[PDB]
Order: C-alpha cells, then structure tokens, then sequence
C-alpha cells in the first residue's frame, strides 16, 4: 500500500554517447514508465500500463513542458560554471524530486540539486526553505528565499498535483504493481585449495525485497556470508546471490534459504 | 506528471 | 572538485543457465561519475548481437547505474564478459560471467 513517484534530471554541458544534454526519467515504485531527452525531444512511455493513461493529449503537453525546460538546465549550468570558476568543458547537473504515499496515508515529499556529482541545495518543504550545502549553493538558497515563490510553488506541487497522480498511476499499474513471481533458486559448488565455495542464485523475483541467507545444520552463518546487492533484470525482476566458503566434507550440512513475498514459507536449497 | 515550473540557479 | 568515481560490475544470467539453453546475459554496471560512459558484451572476446541498453539511472549519491543486456546460449568452452571503460579507470576492464551449470 505506501507508493512513489521520483523524477531523475540528468543534465551535462559535454554530450557523450549515450548520454544526451538532458534526460529525465519518471519512476513508479521504482520502475521506470516515462523517458525523455534532448535528441528525441518528445516524452515516451517505458511501462505498458501508461499506455492506458485516458488523458488524451496529455503526451503532447508534457512533451513541449520539458522541451521547453531545457532552456533552463542550459542556463543554470552555466550560472554553476561561472559561480564556481570553473573553465568550459564536461560538468553535471543533476536532479530528484518527487513524492511518497506512506502505509498511513501521509504525505512525504523531496527535491534534491547535485552538481558535479556532490549535493548542491535540498527542498525542506516543512519549513517552505533550502538547505544549502556550500558558499555556492547559499547564493541560490538567498535567491529563491527571496523572490519568495518557489519553495511554496514546489511545496504545493509535491503536496497536490504529484500525490493526485501518484494514486492515479497506482491504479493504472494495479496489475503490474501487485504481481508477484518467485525466485529460481540454485546452489552451485567449486572447491579449489580445500575451501568449497558454495554459490546460491536467486534469480527473476518480483517484488525487490528479499532475504537470502546460509544455514549449517539448520543455524545461520552471518558472518561467513558475503552477498551481492539485490541487481536488476531485463524484465523487471532482481537478481541476489550470497557465496559462503566451507569445508568439502562439511557439504551436506549446507542449506540456502529463501525470504521472499512470492512464497508463504521460505524456500530451502542445497548442492 | 512532472512539475511545471523549474526554478534558475 | 568534480566526482571520479570508477563503477564496479555485476554479470550475471536471467535464469540458473545450462548448456545450449537460451537464456538472458545481464551486465549491470554501477558507482560511476561522471555519466559518460562505454559498456560493451563480448562473446569469446567478440561483440554480442542484440545488446541491448537499460535507460540509465543514478541514486543518493548521485553516481549512476545502468544495466546492459543480450540473449545467449552458453556453452562449457565459451566465455562471456562485460568490458567497461570510464575515466574514473586507467584503462577498460573485463568482468567475466561466472558459469552456474
């Protein structure tokens, strides 16, 4: 029941294959379902449910707001290289904001400035003020603090128009949102100096959490397991591993065990 | 949807 | 100054593999910055076909993350890597998929 929508703004002076001068990518509960950049200029869908969205020319009019914002990544960008001293050549100006239905039903909201791949000025929508994280960022925080409008205009965006689409694009997506698909799990074993490494794979979950863990007659091993960070999939499922190194004899005490939401108890596993 | 107004640094 | 930070890489198959069955090679490349970036899928030290690429993302840190893709059939003799070049490295460097079979 608690859901998100973020925006990611990549922006760069310097174009490079594969990264355009801007690109922007709308996220629901973590997958991607709206894509737009400054080569195609038009925002495309990347999830099938916003393919039955019922607002009609709903694609064109957001397509001419971001083409028409690029102007001003351009700007600010050079407004940051010159604030910083920085000469011409490859700089980077990125950028999350966006909101969260939480199980209670209130509200949290964010937007969040990086240049060049450190923090630059945070939204603290509470108190309708920035946080700046530098001598160049106060200059930006004194500037919006004072014109007086953005920090209520983005405090009211996060707080209204984002949450009415949130629960709408929650609904669109109900299927998709709700689905769930087990894990495969194999554990595959290699010895090589008198150390067996066993080796499970969790692979094509879906939802993202999951707990994998090593058993040795039955108790857990936390300490002699390493794991891998939960990794994408093609289709929208993950991907986790966890190795475990043991004792060749010591082989058939050995169990992998499975957490996820997909199954009602946990799966076990063994070489 | 995103948000209309984008703010200058 | 700016960020320079080098990714580290993740190679790994869609499903648990087995020989001559196909199956999905993914390469998921992350920790980088700045975004510019090369990711490339070799076979046997070859170019893949139908590498496909994931929209490219980045998190609380801002470093980005980005997942590659190509259908394959693997094989006990073949041997599949991800070659990544970024500047935040000296030189391009290979990760190899680790075979489960």
């Amino acid at each position: 029941e608690p859901h998100s929508v973020r925006y990611f703004h990549t922006a760069v002076s310097e174009p490079s294959p594969g990264v355009p001068q801007f690109v922007s990518v709308g996220y629901l509960d973590g997958e991607a379902f709206v894509y737009y950049d400054s080569e195609t200029r038009r925002k495309e869908p990347r999830a099938d449910w916003t393919s039955a969205i019922d607002d009609q020319q709903y694609w064109e009019r957001i397509t001419r707001i971001s083409q028409n914002n690029e102007q001003i990544y351009r700007v600010n960008l050079e407004t940051l290289r010159e604030r910083y001293n920085q000469s011409r050549g490859s700089h980077t100006w990125q950028r999350m904001y966006g909101c969260d239905l939480l199980e209670d039903g209130s509200i949290r909201g964010f937007d969040q400035y990086g240049y060049e791949g450190r923090d630059f000025i945070a939204l603290d929508k509470d108190t309708r003020t920035f946080t700046a994280a530098d001598a160049g960022a106060q200059i930006t925080k004194r500037k919006w603090e004072e014109e007086g409008t953005f920090a209520e205009t983005m405090k009211f965006y996060l707080e209204n128009t984002c949450i009415e689409w949130l629960r709408k694009y929650v609904s669109y997506g109900k299927d998709v949102l709700e689905r769930r698909e087990r894990p495969e799990v194999r554990v595959s074993g290699m010895e090589a100096d008198k150390i067996l490494t066993l080796s499970c794979r969790a692979h094509g979950f879906y939802p993202r959490p999951i707990s994998i863990s090593w058993l040795k007659d039955g108790v857990v091993q936390e300490q002699e397991t390493q794991r891998g960070s939960t990794v994408p999939n093609s289709d929208g499922t993950y991907h986790i591993w966890a190795t475990i190194d043991v004792l060749p004899g010591d082989r058939d005490k050995y169990q992998c065990r499975v957490e996820h939401a997909s199954l009602p108890q946990p799966g076990l596993f063994s070489w | 949807a995103e948000a209309i107004i984008v703010a200058m640094v | 100054g700016q960020a320079k930070a080098a990714p580290k890489v993740q190679v790994y198959s869609r499903h648990p593999a087995t020989a001559g069955t196909e199956n999905i090679l993914n390469c998921y490349v992350e920790g980088f910055h700045p975004p510019k970036i090369d990711i490339a899928l070799l076979k046997n030290g070859e170019p893949m076909k139908d590498v496909k690429y994931n929209d490219m993302s980045f998190g609380d840190d801002w470093t980005f993350q980005r997942l590659v893709y190509a259908p394959f059939t693997p094989t006990k003799s073949d041997v599949y890597t991800c070659r990544v070049d970024h500047e935040a490295f000296t030189e391009p460097q290979s990760f190899r998929w680790e075979p489960d079979f």
